[PDB]
C-alpha cells in the first residue's frame, strides 16, 4: 500500500514513522500510551492516503485522551498539532529566519508592509536571537487549537 | 502409597492444603479454605463452549492481513495452544496426587477441565481461519522459539511428578534403586512444589497475559473478533487461575497451612524471583521474534515488553517477590477492556426588606 | 518416565489408546477413535448444575418418610456420594498418566470433571433435606456396609496407579528396590490397566445403576422428586460414562488399538468375569441393608436383586463375558423412563341388476 507524503511523493506504508513521530511526543510524559493513540485513531488505510491527513487522525486520538486519570495528553497532542502546523506553515520543522519570513509575508500581503520601513534586516536578524521556538514545547493542546484556528 | 479412597477418618478441615491424607469424601458444605470454593462456584457460571462463538468472519480478516501480521497472529495462537496443552493435562497430573483437602482437589480438576476447553477452542480458531489446521499443529512441537520455553516450563511440572512418585512408592527416607542411592526427602517434595506452583503462576499471570495483548491488540483494530471473544472468554477464566496458584502460594508462604512451608519458601525466595524473572525476559525475547518482520497498529516490541515489566511487577508483588522492574503506568490501558468483565416565582419582600443597600 | 509435554513429534493418529508417547499437543481436528470426541461432545452439552434444580419440596418429602424409607433413600444417599467421590479423582489420577492418544485425555479429564458436579449435586441434596450434613458425610467412613465396599473398588484404582509409578520411574524390567526384587512387566501393567477398565464399567453400569432404581421408585411414588431431577441428569451422564469404558474395553480386548492387548484380555476374561459377578453380587448384599428395616411400596430386597441380575447380563455381554444369572425380563420396567429421554348417498340400480340372487 502507499501512502502520500506531504512533498506529492509516495513511498512504501511504514508504521514505524509513526511510531517515532508518537515516541517523541509522549516522550517525558507520564501515564500516556503510543498504543493507545493508534488504536484510538482507527486509521482507515487506503492506497494513496495523504500522509497529512494520518497526522491529523492521531492528533484528535491524543487529544481526546486528556482525562483526570491522563493529563499529558495534553503535551503530547500540542506537541503533535505543533509539528503539524510547523509542516503546514514551512514545509519542514525547522522555522525559518525572522527576515526571510517576513520579506516573503509582506510580499504576500499578509504582513503589514511597515515591518520593512521600521526594521534593518541587521534588527531582524538580532530579534531572531530574541526568539526561542523550543516555547512551542510549552503549550497544551487547547492552546495550540487556539493558535491554529 | 496413594490411595484413591483413604480408609482412615479424618477431619478434612485441620488437613493441609498438601501432603495430607489423600481426600476420601468430596463434600462442599464446608471448606478449610473458602477460597477454592468460591472459584469453583465462579469457574461453573463461566462454563462456554468454543462453537458456541461466530469465528467464520476471522477468516477473511486473517486473509487481508499483511504476511508479518499472519505471522504475529498465528505463533501467538501456537504459543497459546502449546501452554493450555500443558495446562490442560499438568495441574491433575501434578496436583491431585499431593491434595489433601476435597475443595482444593476438586477446584484443580475444574481448572484443569476448563484449560481442555481452552484447548478445544484453539482447535476451533485454527480450523476456521486457516486451511490445513495440521501446518499450524505440527510446528507447535518442532519449532524453536515454543521448544524453549516449552520444556522449560514442563520440567518443574515433571519434576514435581517424579518426586511425588518415589515419595509414594518408597516413602521418606534414604533408598537404594538398583545400586544407586535415592534420597527422598519430603522437604525437597515440598520446595520442588512451591517451584512449581511459581512457575505455573508465572505461565498463567504472566506468560498468558503478554499472549492476551497481542490477541486484542488485533481487536482493537476490529480485526479477528471472532478469536477475540474467544479470548476474552478465555481471559476471564485465566483470572480465576492465577487466583488460584496465588492464594496457593500465599498460604504456604505466611506458614498458614504448613509451618514447614513457611520456612521453605524463604529458602526458595532467590529461586523464584529468577523464576519470575526467567519468564519475562524470555516473553521479551519472544516479542523480539513476534516482530522481527516488522510492527502492527498498535503494537511493536517495545510496547510489549513494557507491558512485560509491567505486568511483571503487578505479579510477582502479589506473591511477595521484589520486583525486578523500574515503576511503570501500563503500557496498554486498552486491554483492561477485555480482562475485567422551572423557576420557583414565590418573591417575599419583607425578607428582602431586612436588608440595606 | 512421565513428562507433562512429550518432546517427540509423533503422529498422534497412529499411537495407541495407553502407554504410547504421552500427549504433547492437545488438538481436536482428527481423531484414531472419534468415539470419544463424540463423547465430549455430548457430555460438554450435557453440562448442568446442581443449585439449578428445585429440591426445596424434598426437605419435607424426606422427613414426611418412614423411619425404614428414610433409611433406604439417605443408605442409597451415601452409597452414591462414595462412588462418585472415587470417580471425581480416579480416572485423572489412574489413566491420565497412561493416555497417548489427545482425544481420549480429554474425555478423561472431561469425564472426571462431571462426576465432579455429581459429588456437588450430592452436597446439594443432602444439605437440603438434613438439619446437620456433618452427619451423613461423617458416616460414610465410618459406616461398615459403606466403608467395606470403598475398598473392593479402590484397589483395582490403587494397584494400577503404583505401578503404573514403577513403570515410570524405573521401566520395564527386573529391578532391586532396598533388599527387594521388584519385577516392573509392562504386560502385567497392560494387565492391571484391563482389569481397573473392567471395575470401573462394572461401577458405571452395574453399581450405580441400582442406585438408580432407588432414587425413582422414591419418584414414582412422586416424593423426592427434586432429588430425582438429578439422579436422572446423573443417570443420563452415567450413560455416556459407560459407553466410554465399554469401548475403551473393547478396542483393547479386539486387539485393533494393540495387537499384544487381545492376548492380555483372554488371560483376565476369567478374573473379568468374577471382577463382574462378585459386584452384582456385592450389590445384592448392599440391598439387603437398605430393607434391612422394612420395604416400601414397589421395591423390596428381592426386586432390587433381580435387577442386579438383569443388568449385570446386559454389561457383561455388552464387554463380551459370559452371562453368569438367568435370563429375566425386567423387574421394574418403569425405570426405563428415567434412564434413556358418514355414508355415500348414490345407488346404481344398473350395477344392482347386474346380479343374480
Ligand atoms: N511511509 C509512511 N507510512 C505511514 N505513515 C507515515 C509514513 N511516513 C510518514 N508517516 C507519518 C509520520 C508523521 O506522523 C506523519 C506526517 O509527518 P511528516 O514527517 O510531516 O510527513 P512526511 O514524512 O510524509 O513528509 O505521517
Ligand atoms: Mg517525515
Amino acid at each position: 500500500l502507499l501512502v502520500t507524503k506531504r512533498d506529492g511523493s509516495t513511498e512504501r506504508i511504514n508504521l514505524d514513522k509513526i511510531h517515532r513521530v508518537l515516541d517523541w511526543a509522549a516522550e517525558g510524559l507520564h501515564n500516556v500510551s503510543i498504543s493507545q493513540v493508534e488504536l484510538r485513531s482507527h486509521i482507515q488505510f487506503y492506497d494513496g492516503i495523504k500522509t497529512s491527513d494520518i497526522h491529523e487522525t492521531i492528533i484528535k486520538a491524543a487529544a481526546d485522551l486528556i482525562s483526570r486519570d491522563a493529563p499529558d495528553y495534553q503535551y503530547l497532542a500540542a506537541r503533535l498539532a505543533i509539528f503539524h502546523l510547523r509542516k503546514k506553515a514551512y514545509g519542514q520543522f525547522e522555522p525559518p529566519a525572522l527576515y526571510d519570513h517576513v520579506v516573503k509575508m509582506v510580499e504576500m500581503g499578509k504582513y503589514d508592509n511597515h515591518l520593512l520601513e521600521d526594521y534593518t534586516e541587521e534588527e531582524f536578524k538580532q530579534m531572531d536571537t530574541f526568539i526561542d521556538h523550543d516555547r512551542d514545547m510549552t503549550f497544551s493542546y487547547a492552546a495550540v487549537k487556539q493558535l491554529e484556528g | 502409597a496413594y490411595t484413591t479412597f483413604s480408609q482412615t477418618k479424618n477431619d478434612q478441615l485441620k488437613e493441609p492444603m498438601f501432603f495430607g491424607q489423600p481426600v476420601n469424601v468430596a463434600r462442599y458444605d464446608q471448606q478449610k479454605y473458602d477460597i477454592f470454593e468460591k472459584l469453583i462456584e465462579k469457574q461453573l457460571s463461566f462454563f462456554w463452549r468454543p462453537e458456541e462463538v461466530d469465528v467464520s468472519r476471522d477468516r477473511i480478516d486473517y486473509q487481508a492481513l499483511p504476511e508479518h501480521e499472519k505471522h504475529i497472529f498465528i505463533s501467538n495462537l501456537k504459543y497459546q495452544t502449546l501452554l493450555d496443552s500443558i495446562q490442560g493435562r499438568s495441574p491433575n497430573v501434578a496436583l491431585l496426587p499431593l491434595i489433601s483437602i476435597p475443595e482444593l482437589e476438586t477446584w484443580v480438576e475444574t481448572w484443569a477441565f476448563s484449560e481442555t476447553i481452552h484447548s478445544r477452542s484453539y482447535t476451533h480458531i485454527i480450523r476456521n481461519i486457516v486451511n490445513d489446521p495440521s501446518v499450524v499443529f505440527d510446528d507447535i512441537v518442532t519449532n524453536e522459539q515454543i521448544q524453549k520455553r516449552a520444556e522449560g516450563i514442563s520440567s518443574y511440572y515433571d519434576e514435581l511428578i517424579e518426586m511425588t512418585s518415589y515419595w509414594h512408592l518408597l516413602g521418606e527416607g534414604t533408598h537404594t534403586v538398583n545400586g544407586k542411592t535415592v534420597t527422598v526427602s519430603l522437604r525437597e517434595l515440598k520446595k520442588k512444589l512451591y517451584l512449581c506452583l511459581m512457575s505455573v503462576n508465572a505461565l498463567e499471570a504472566i506468560r498468558f497475559y503478554v499472549s492476551f495483548a497481542c490477541s486484542f491488540a488485533f481487536a482493537e483494530r476490529e480485526l479477528m473478533e471472532g478469536n477475540a471473544k474467544i479470548i476474552r472468554l478465555i481471559a476471564r477464566d485465566e483470572a480465576l487461575h492465577l487466583t488460584g496458584t496465588q492464594h496457593m502460594l500465599n498460604l504456604l508462604r505466611s506458614g498458614a497451612d504448613d509451618p514447614e512451608m513457611a520456612e521453605i519458601a524463604e529458602e526458595c525466595k532467590q529461586e523464584c524471583y529468577d523464576l519470575f524473572v526467567q519468564a519475562a525476559q524470555q516473553e521479551k525475547d519472544w516479542a523480539d521474534y513476534l516482530f522481527r518482520d516488522g510492527s502492527m497498529i498498535g503494537l511493536n516490541k517495545d510496547i510489549l515488553c513494557q507491558y512485560v515489566e509491567y505486568i511483571t511487577n503487578i505479579r510477582m508483588q502479589a506473591v511477595g517477590l521484589d520486583l525486578p522492574f523500574q515503576t511503570r503506568s501500563n503500557p496498554i490501558p486498552w486491554i483492561n477492556t477485555w480482562l475485567v468483565s422551572q423557576i420557583d416565582s414565590e418573591v417575599d419582600t419583607d425578607d428582602l426588606s431586612n436588608f440595606q443597600l
